[PDB]
């Protein structure tokens, strides 16, 4: 039950610095025997590990991004955070901050330490690009003549950088939801639409509403999804 | 006096996961190569403070901590582990400064006829904070719908692990000892 | 410091073992613990093996991991595949250097449903026509095997451009999820009795069409 959160910008714009912070809960940071460190994944590429440090202050970090990397502890507010400097265009990934399995010294003494990671986190993707945030626009995507039992929608166009997420009655309404993936478009913005099958029989008494939350412009779109007049 | 390490490891019945048991020790000294050089150990980690360099320190306390798991269930004996043996039996802490020690005892502990002495606590409330017991057999009801109305619903708490002479590793007793560490217990060549 | 090169793609059919070999390049194996992470789409990892062989806690039984040491491998061996198990799957080592993470490799079960879509089309809403754009939407759910071609049309003949589709992204009960996106303009959408969408999965299309007010 210990839980790794990362905290993210979305968006650093290319050779600047990357502002990255990982919140932990369920544990101390100052916890000796942990070690704390980040794991990247390129999309569609491969995984790959960057630094870890502990609370002696004790750090490796990958050395080809040793000159580029700090990480540092912040134990009042129990967060460890990664600078990551110089940043090129091929440094965007969904970051995984991540403890370790407990540093021991075995039979003879040999210390074992920052092997492999053991929590991981849920990941906030960090997109390097040069042109700035649009937040979505959520349009409501009505019902009609359903196969007996109705669907209904949110079409979540026109955004940069990814996540939008997308919940449904505000969590309560977790069957029938399928969110789909965001295209790629023609000029650089994505596009997803959110769908929940729903019953056929309630859409004048039930109350449907979308939740669209593009974290990387502060807007939370709690959009009401209403049926037609053919 | 001298520390009684061989009087928790040689005893010829050890507790369960459930009722598991700590004998202080204090107020003497402690030896080490007995601990370094037993080979019979399966596992032996030591978390913080190093095993062959314990002979050269102080500490204010050693507890030592044993009972016996099956040989798979050893290692939920680590720091931020969890399944039941951690979460509901023996929850090491995080910050645990000590070691953690096993040993195959296969020949010991399993009778071809069903050793079923050592028992596990397999259903809980909620979980166990580290350094804490429930000896208790209470029959554990699904969490809030109660047991002893007529044997309506209670999944009593404690398993227990037949273990046999004629099975492989994941089902064989192993006996662990955990020794915490925490200035009247200090070594030789110190 | 070393590369692990796994396999990229592996397939075995349902309760059959499969063995995934990562083969650590120079430096010899067992010096340092291996680990390995499942990987589901579009979810984070989950450590399934670590120090070489170890299982943690609510990982399954059939997951067991060892090391090769003649190829100077590394073996993920999974008996009794279900179609729970197709994920990534990355060794990890290290030496006095860094980590190298393996490459993935991509587990999938071949005896699985051959199932053809179901297409939801929406029409472009009230809502987006009053902002003067146009954006209909086909939503292609439950299917597999994971490529379709989805074409459209303006009443009966095709439109050869606005289409934005996505490639396919596998769904969470392991069947496949794909959209498609024809953008507009409002007249276009009153211009036609009819804009269609059809879903071509193996010499199926499940085609589907709307209508204005
Ligand atoms: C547990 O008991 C065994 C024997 O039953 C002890 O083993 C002996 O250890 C001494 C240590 O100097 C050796 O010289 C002997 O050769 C060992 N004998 C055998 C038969 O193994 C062992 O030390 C005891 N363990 C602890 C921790 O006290």
């Amino acid at each position: 039950q210990l839980q790794l959160q990362e905290s993210g910008p979305g968006l650093v714009k290319p050779s600047e610095t990357l502002s990255l912070t990982c919140t932990v809960s369920g544990g101390s940071i100052s916890s000796s025997n942990f070690y704390w460190g980040w794991i990247r994944q390129p999309p569609g590429k491969g995984l790959e590990w960057i630094a870890s440090i502990t609370y002696s202050g004790r750090t490796f970090y990958n050395p080809s991004l040793k000159s580029r990397v700090a990480i540092s502890v912040d134990t009042s507010k129990n967060q460890f955070s990664l600078k990551l400097s110089s940043v090129t265009a091929a440094d965007t990934a969904v970051y995984y901050c991540a403890r370790t399995f407990p540093s021991y010294y075995d039979r003879s003494g040999y210390h074992y330490l920052n092997y492999g990671m053991d929590v991981w986190g849920q990941g906030t993707t960090v997109t390097v690009s040069s042109a700035s945030t649009k937040g979505p626009s959520v349009f409501p995507l009505a019902p009609s003549s359903s196969g007996g039992t109705a669907a209904l929608g949110c079409l979540v166009k026109d955004y940069f950088p990814e996540p939008v997420t997308v919940s449904w009655n505000s969590g309560a309404l977790t069957s029938g939801v399928h969110t789909f993936p965001a295209v790629l478009q023609s000029s650089g913005l994505y596009s997803l639409s959110s769908v929940v099958t729903v019953p056929s029989s309630s859409l004048g008494t039930q109350t449907y509403i979308c939740n669209v939350n593009h974290k990387p412009s502060n807007t939370k779109v709690d959009k009401k999804v209403e049926p037609k007049s053919c | 006096n001298l520390c009684p390490f061989g009087e928790v490891f040689n005893a010829t019945t050890f507790p369960s996961v459930y009722a598991w048991e700590r004998k202080r020790i204090s107020n003497c000294v402690a030896d080490y190569s007995v601990l370094y050089n037993s080979t019979s150990f399966s596992t032996f980690k030591c978390y913080g403070v190093s095993a062959t360099k314990l002979n050269d320190l102080c500490f204010s306390n050693v507890y030592a901590d044993s009972f016996v798991v099956k040989g798979d269930d050893v290692r939920q004996i680590a720091p931020g582990q969890t399944g039941v043996i951690a979460d509901y039996n023996y929850k090491l802490p995080d910050d645990f400064t000590g070691c953690v020690l096993a040993w195959n005892t296969r020949n010991i502990d399993a009778t071809q006829t069903g050793n079923y002495n050592y028992k596990y606590r397999s259903l809980r409330h909620g979980k166990l904070r580290p350094f804490e017991r429930d000896i208790s057999n209470v029959p554990f009801s699904p969490d809030g719908k109660p047991c002893t109305p007529p044997a309506f619903n209670c999944y009593w708490p404690l398993n227990d692990y037949g273990f046999y002479i004629t099975n492989g590793i994941g089902y064989q007793p192993y006996r662990v000892v955990v020794l915490s560490f925490e200035a009247t217990v200090c070594g030789p060549k110190k | 410091n070393f590369m692990l090169t796994q396999p990229h793609s592996m397939s075995e059919s349902p309760g059959k073992t499969v063995t995934i070999s990562c083969t650590r390049s120079s430096g010899s194996i067992a010096s340092n613990y291996v680990q390995w992470y499942q990987q589901r789409p579009g979810s984070s990892p989950t450590t399934v093996i670590y120090e070489d062989n170890q299982r943690p806690s609510g990982v399954p039984d059939r997951f067991s991991g060892s090391i090769d040491s003649s190829s100077n491998s590394a073996s993920l061996t999974i008996s009794g595949l279900k179609t729970e198990d197709e994920a990534d799957y990355y060794c990890q080592s290290y030496d006095s250097s860094s980590w190298v993470f393996g490459g993935g490799t991509k587990l999938t079960v071949l005896g699985q449903p051959k199932a053809n879509p179901t297409v939801t089309l929406f029409p472009p809403s009230s809502e987006e026509l009053q902002a003067n754009k146009a954006t209909l939407v086909c939503l292609i759910s439950d299917f597999y095997p994971g490529a379709v071609t989805v074409a459209w049309k303006a009443d009966g003949s095709p439109v050869k451009a606005g289409v934005e589709t996505t490639k396919p992204s596998k769904q969470s009960n392991n069947k496949y999820a794909a959209s498609s996106y024809l953008s507009l303009t409002p007249e276009q959408w009153k211009s036609h009795r009819s804009y269609s969408c059809q879903v071509t999965h193996e010499g199926s299309t499940v085609e589907k069409t709307v209508a204005p007010t």
